[PDB]
């Protein structure tokens, strides 16, 4: 069964760090594109960054690039998404969303309607 | 069996009718030229859907431009799990990605740009040429020049971007509109340029939502990809 | 003798070789047509037909360039296959000029190309192609002024007809379509460097925020291909023409007119065996001939 | 309340899917193996079909 | 509460998934080890139909193993006469996306539905001789991707809308909803029996469904990425789903488990179709890599390769004698093989 459990959260002051963690089991993490999704309190679901299969191209969205660090590691199935300065804007959950399908850089998960191949989800909350 | 062989008469009486109606509709089907429709909700291209027409899951728009046919197809009452259903429009002349470029904040452009990634780097429309609409300009150059919504809080590599010495932006606008405009296109080019097999094309356009020349922009588009198509099976791209 | 035996083999060399390609280009059009609805592999495979006709024709002068006698009753079947020769020829360069005309109507008109191009037209087209290519080969049988009189009893292009039919031949024939070709290839050109350009542009855009010859090298293989095909046999012939005293039948026949032979063997290569579709529709019968 | 009646609905499901009679892989395969076996002069594709019954010649 | 929800779910997961692995003593595989393997069977091309002007995506062969329909997103829905390769009719679709078709057993009917969210019913044999829509069924909210008829009145229905649909022909009514799927529903299988049916939802999961109950009797979700297709094995007993992991896994409705994976290292592209042989020893799948593989059901095994398309495999069906399986084919060429 496909399972994304992400793990890490809670309050944590403006400009801190916060290191997100995502325990992947089910399926073969190093052949799917992974990717961080969040939704903060009333707006939609906002994808973040995506890491490839091998983790040689990486993005991030522009109010995230240079500040937040998105890793994987294959040889035990989890992702990480290394949270620096952060901002009252980023107060949402954050959800671990794989791709469709494997081996392929197309990537189709930021459906507002329910994703299978996304996990429950952490809270991050920013607060003075 | 004399009674077996006249049903196969009839058998093949009828398959002969058929060919000649499956010929007439082959004629008919390859005159047409189908386009996708496609883009953000919130997007204007609802607004050029009525422009071109002046509960279904699919919305039929059908339009002539120099007595050419076109079938525009808006994919509406269907779940945002593209991933399935647009494989279905592999064979499109063209999909018009409507883009609103001044929805930048939820970051739409952003979402938008990410779907334009997926539907550049999807298996099956790798042969896809895509139209993109950069809709809503009138918006994005009110926002620009009289806003303090900065476009590189949300994308930072803009505050480095400059205007490209190609620029051939309408005469009297803003530095600074074009700077904006010619910045969110390049974001585009990032996945269309990026590939450089040459299968398929991107065909960036500046326009606004109630745009008459929307239609011509569509028929040169049409017309720019089925001559690059040729061309590369002819080894002249 | 020894040059006319050596003329002979080449000749027999040069026509299994065209055979050969053009028979597997055809097959192989014909599959890909079973397969594919591309109109224009219609035409394609008319010029392999032209080709594989042309050497089958090249095939038949083998009995007399090699050792052989020959009698002054040999002059009306010796006229009827240079005549079919010629037909032959004309049938694949008018075939290649068909081609050029569809792809220049596809680039100018990508509309109403679709609109109008259909199986039908294709048929039509080369079925006028068989009769202009086959009316124009057998002129001189029944035109006196392009029959060369006073035959030796020996087999030859020349020796059964006078160069005014190859004067007319360039005039009327390979000259306007050399131009038409040249024409219709610059045309495409100008728009291949146009949309190429464009391309340029929007890539360099591209990358900046994050060659060109190709056209010019296929125009020019094409245009190289179709110049040296006849052009210098038919510059020769005009020479011959305009001569008083002159002699250049030798190698006219012997030598110059091999490029035109030659370009059948050339034709394939460039227009079918160049195309991705083609060159997999060859890859899988290699299979298929290795699978079993 | 559909963000929580899904999970009611979920959960309930869940029960309604344990419950069932479960059987062992086993005798499941063994099954499929004697469906497999007694069916396999049955099956053209499986088996050399004659030219004659084919009607596909 | 909402936590609870959460720990609960996970833990009556758990408490499945314990009882799926005590009933899991041996594997398939290791059972069927001494068993003869197919060997190597090599399909040929036998029939070519040509006319379908778009790509095809879908495909059903008829009870009486002679007609079959087939759709392509032209706007046409051709029924083929397989031993003539005659087209016993041409029934232009309202909609040009169709993405599913149906033959009734009866023959008397067709379904067939796409991005139109309509599954339209064509009468084969009105009074007339025509072809007419009989029935729309307009009632989902999403793309129909797959449909199969129970009877000349029952028909079910899979839509995007992530919702499988039992209808009645004649009101044109939904005398039963399929609720449960996460994801996008792609693929029908109806059992044997006509009793139960399974369905892949693009959530890696497949589902059995109780057609008279209307409920969700078992679930299954060995595969790791969408379903495409699903078929039961021919006892009713099992099924077998292709993904777009680029595996086939055989699923017992007793067993509640996977039972096996059919799958190789070569093979890293998506799943479009599966079916069984009639005696269900040999697994047909068509595969995105433009060839389709057949898999011996038991040995785990490539029994042979169909490799004639030049296209993406959109759809794969075995006649019901198991005669000749056809392939169908985004070249817009269905081949039948045998
Ligand atoms: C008119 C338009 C529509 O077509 C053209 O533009 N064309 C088509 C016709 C072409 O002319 C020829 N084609 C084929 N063999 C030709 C000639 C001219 N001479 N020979 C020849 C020489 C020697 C021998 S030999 C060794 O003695 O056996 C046998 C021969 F047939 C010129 C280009």
């Amino acid at each position: 069964q496909v399972q994304l459990q992400e793990s890490g959260g809670g309050l944590v002051q403006p400009g801190g760090s916060l290191r997100l963690s995502c325990a992947a089991s089910g399926f073969t993490f190093s052949n799917y594109k992974m990717n961080w999704v969040r939704q903060a309190p009333g707006k939609g679901l906002e994808w973040v960054s995506d890491i490839s299969q091998s983790g040689a191209s990486i993005s991030y969205t522009g109010s995230v690039k240079g500040r937040f660090t998105i890793s994987r590691d294959n040889a035990k199935n989890t992702l990480y998404l290394q949270m620096n300065s952060l901002k009252p804007e980023d107060t949402a959950v954050y959800y671990c969303a794989r791709c469709p399908a494997p081996f392929t850089r197309d990537c189709f998960d930021v459906t507002s309607t329910t994703y299978a191949y996304r996990g429950q989800g952490t809270q991050v909350t920013v607060s003075s | 069996t004399e009674d077996q062989r006249n049903e196969e008469k009839a058998q093949r009486e009828a398959n002969k009718k058929i060919e000649k109606q499956l010929q007439k509709d082959k004629q008919v089907y390859r005159a047409t030229h189908r386009l996708l429709l496609l883009g953000a909700g919130e997007s204007g291209k609802n607004t050029i859907v009525k422009q071109m027409r002046i509960t279904s899951g699919i919305f039929e728009t059908k339009f002539q431009v120099d007595k050419v046919n076109f079938h525009m197809f808006d994919v509406g009452a269907q779940r945002d799990e593209r991933r399935k259903w647009i494989q279905c429009f592999n064979d499109v002349t063209a999909i018009i990605f409507v883009v609103a470029s001044s929805s930048y904040n939820t970051n739409r452009l952003q979402a938008a740009l990410k779907l334009f990634d997926s539907i550049w780097n999807n298996k099956w429309l790798r042969d896809t040429s895509v139209i993109l609409f950069l809709n809503k300009q009138d918006l994005l150059a009110e926002k620009v020049l009289a806003g303090k919504s900065k476009i590189e809080d949300y994308f930072p590599e803009f505050a480095r971007y400059t205007t490209p010495e190609d620029a051939t932006p309408e005469p009297g606008e803003d530095p600074r509109v074009t700077r904006a405009k010619y910045f969110i296109r390049d974001e585009f080019l990032r996945i269309s340029t990026a590939s450089g097999d040459g299968r398929h094309y991107c065909y960036p356009h500046f326009t606004c939502s109630v745009d008459t020349e929307n239609i011509r922009r569509v028929f040169n588009d049409c017309r720019d990809i089925i001559q690059r198509m040729h061309l590369r099976q002819y080894e002249l791209l | 003798m020894e040059s006319s035996f050596s003329f002979g083999v080449i000749l027999a060399v040069l026509a299994s070789l065209i055979i050969a390609t053009n028979t597997l280009v055809a097959v192989a059009v014909l599959l890909l047509i079973h397969k594919n609805d591309g109109v224009s592999l219609c035409f394609t495979l008319n010029l392999a037909v032209a080709d594989t006709l042309i050497g089958v024709a090249i095939s038949g002068l083998l009995t007399d360039q090699l050792s052989s006698p020959s009698r002054p009753t040999q002059k009306t079947l010796c006229s009827l296959r240079m005549a079919f020769v010629t037909s032959s020829a004309a049938a694949s360069v008018l075939t290649v000029m068909l081609i050029t005309f569809d792809r220049y109507l596809a680039i100018k008109q990508p509309f109403r190309y679709l609109k109008i191009m259909s199986g039908f037209v294709a048929g039509a087209c080369i079925a006028g192609l068989w009769l202009v290519s086959y009316l124009i080969g057998f002129l001189p049988l029944g035109i006196p002024m392009f029959q060369q009189t006073a035959y030796k009893g020996q087999c030859s292009f020349f020796a059964v007809f006078h160069p005014h039919f190859v004067l007319t031949l360039s005039c009327v024939g390979f000259f306007p379509a050399m131009l038409l070709f040249v024409f219709f290839y610059c045309d495409m050109l100008k728009i291949a460097s146009m949309h190429s350009q464009q391309i340029r542009k929007m890539e360099h855009a591209g990358a900046m925020a994050g060659s060109d010859f190709k056209a010019l090298r296929t125009v020019s293989v094409l245009i190289g291909s179709f110049a040296l095909s006849w052009t210098p046999f038919l510059i020769t012939g005009i020479v011959q023409v305009a001569c008083q005293e002159c002699h250049l039948y030798l190698v006219l026949e012997r030598y110059l007119w091999l490029l035109g032979v030659g370009n059948s063997l050339l034709n394939p290569l460039i227009y079918a065996y160049w195309q991705k579709e083609v060159r997999l529709q060859l890859y899988h019968m290699a299979l298929g001939v290795k699978k079993v | 309340t559909a963000s929580i009646a899904q999970a009611r609905k979920l959960v309930e499901q869940l029960k309604m899917e344990a419950n069932i009679d479960r059987i062992k892989v086993s005798k499941a395969a063994a099954d499929l193996m004697a469906y497999c076996e007694a069916h396999a002069k049955e099956d053209p594709l499986l088996t050399p079909v004659p030219a004659s019954e084919n009607p596909f010649r | 509460e909402l936590d609870q929800l959460r720990q609960e779910a996970e833990q009556l997961k758990n408490q499945i998934r314990d009882a799926r692995k005590a009933c899991a003593d041996a594997t398939l595989s290791q059972i069927t080890n001494n068993i003869d393997p197919v060997g190597r069977i090599q399909m040929r091309t036998r029939r070519t139909l040509r006319g379908h002007l778009a790509k095809i995506y879908a495909m059903h062969w008829g009870t009486d193993s002679r007609l079959l329909v087939s759709a392509s997103q032209d706007g046409k829905l051709i029924i083929w006469d397989s031993y003539t390769t005659n087209k016993v009719h041409a029934i232009p679709l309202r909609s040009s996306w169709v993405m599913t078709c149906a033959y009734a057993p009866s023959g008397n009917y067709v379904a067939c539905g796409g991005l139109d969210n309509i599954c339209s019913i064509y009468n084969l044999k009105t009074r007339e001789g025509n072809v007419r829509v009989s029935r729309e069924l307009a009632g989902h909210t999403g793309y129909l991707s797959c449909c199969r008829f129970l009877d000349d009145n029952q028909i079910v229905t899979s839509s995007g809308d992530t919702t499988c649909a039992l209808w009645d022909i004649e009101t044109g009514q939904q005398t039963t909803t399929f609720t449960g799927h996460t994801g996008d529903v792609m693929s029908l299988s109806l059992a044997p029996d006509t009793r139960l049916f399974v369905s892949g939802a693009c959530d890696a999961s497949a589902k059995l469904w109780d057609v008279r109950e209307g409920m969700c009797r078992q679930t299954f979700t060995g595969h790791e990425s969408d379903i495409n297709a699903i078929c039961f094995f021919p006892n009713g007993n099992a099924f077998a789903t292709g993904s777009d992991d680029a595996t086939c896994r055989l699923f017992d409705l007793r067993a509640d488990q996977e039972l096996m994976t059919y799958s190789h290292d070569n093979i890293i592209c998506g799943i479009t179709s599966v079916s069984f042989s009639k005696s269900g020893r040999l697994l047909l799948a068509g595969y995105d890599d433009f060839n389709c593989n057949v898999w011996d059901a038991l040995k785990a095994d490539r029994a042979g390769v169909l490799a004639g398309h030049d296209n993406r495999v959109s759809c794969l069906g075995v006649t019901d004698d198991g005669m000749a399986v056809a392939t169908g084919s985004w070249d817009s060429f269905l081949k039948i093989w045998n």
